[PDB]
């Protein structure tokens, strides 16, 4: 398929409640790009402490977000949409590079990460690309992972 | 002495076009670093640390806040040889 | 002062739970490095979701972590324990590079913030280290942050 919702995402990804930072997938072209987004809402426990009175969504779950995002992209483009051997593979990343932060991301936003596979030899996993929010870009990030065994 | 300051500005060129993503047949004497070059920010302060780098030399914030195009960190990096 | 407990980060750094994760600092040379730790425990939220049954530090809380240390050796080494000029500025975290991740780190875990002062002109700090776990380095860092006026 092309675009996955948060019924599908739960079935791939073993992260849950709070730390699953992606709510739907829009783009999915194997081997090559995924498009996906979280919603940024004020009714999240992550603004009772980033901070009082300026809810602003922390730098580190943006990455977590694209990498989640990297992971679901890795998955499916070496298995397709299936839940079944997803129960015996986790994407486990272990490198980060070239991160920046250019907008405050906060409630109210639709977070999009748009990640491209930049490498794949053997068994390592290399992404990179960005995060958006209403067309502009308010972060990067390049990463790489490689597929385990839960 | 002349052609110093052509290897020179040949050499700050290369850091600012790495920096910004950008052509060095960009990176002209003219061209601002916002306006023509597509440099948020973040990009200013990173190009002007990488700048302090490579040539060794420091930029106080009274200053490196006066500058626009390429031509102006050019002119301040040859004073501060 | 080179010991500051919970009480003294809380006065410090804006953060508050759950994103506070700096317990205590060890170890504080202004303009050039800090240790501190966070302890880490089961009964902490985000293991309900990372992962169920198999509780897993997230290797970006490390580098928040690890960022948070940064920030409260930036502000100190400038104007020193003052809690009244901290509650004039907030930190940006500006970028993150060469990380990685070399051991789990898992509730039980003493989280440990090792960060060198790379580079520091005025008021945007450069910092890298590690993280450890019992002498051991459980993971790697260097970043960018900057101080802006707060909330």
């Amino acid at each position: 398929q092309s675009q996955f919702f948060i019924e599908h995402i739960l079935q791939i990804l073993p992260h849950r409640y709070p730390m699953l930072l992606v709510d739907r997938i829009t783009e999915l072209q194997a081997n090559q790009k995924i498009v996906a987004y979280k919603n940024i809402t004020f009714n999240e426990d992550v603004f009772n402490g980033h901070f009082p009175n300026k809810p602003i969504f922390p730098g580190v779950l943006i990455v977590e977000g694209m990498a989640q995002s990297g992971g679901f992209l890795a998955f499916t483009s070496l298995w397709g949409f299936d839940p079944e051997i997803a129960k015996t593979k986790i994407v486990y990343f272990m490198t980060i590079d070239k991160v920046k932060f250019r907008i405050p991301v906060t409630p109210g936003d639709r977070l999009e990460y748009h990640l491209e596979v930049l490498k794949h030899k053997g068994m390592i996993w290399q992404v990179g690309g960005t995060a958006q929010v209403d067309g502009k870009v308010v972060a990067e990030a390049e990463l790489k992972a490689m597929i385990a065994e839960r | 002495s002349m052609g110093y300051l052509m290897a020179l500005f040949e050499d700050i060129q290369a850091v600012i076009a790495e920096q910004l993503n950008v052509d060095a047949a960009q990176v002209t004497p003219e061209a601002e670093f916002v306006k023509d070059l597509g440099a948020d920010s973040l990009d200013v302060v990173e190009l002007i640390m990488a700048l302090e780098e490579k040539f060794g030399i420091e930029i106080p914030d009274e200053q490196a806040e006066k500058i626009v195009n390429v031509g102006d960190v050019v002119k301040y990096i040859e004073d501060n040889k």
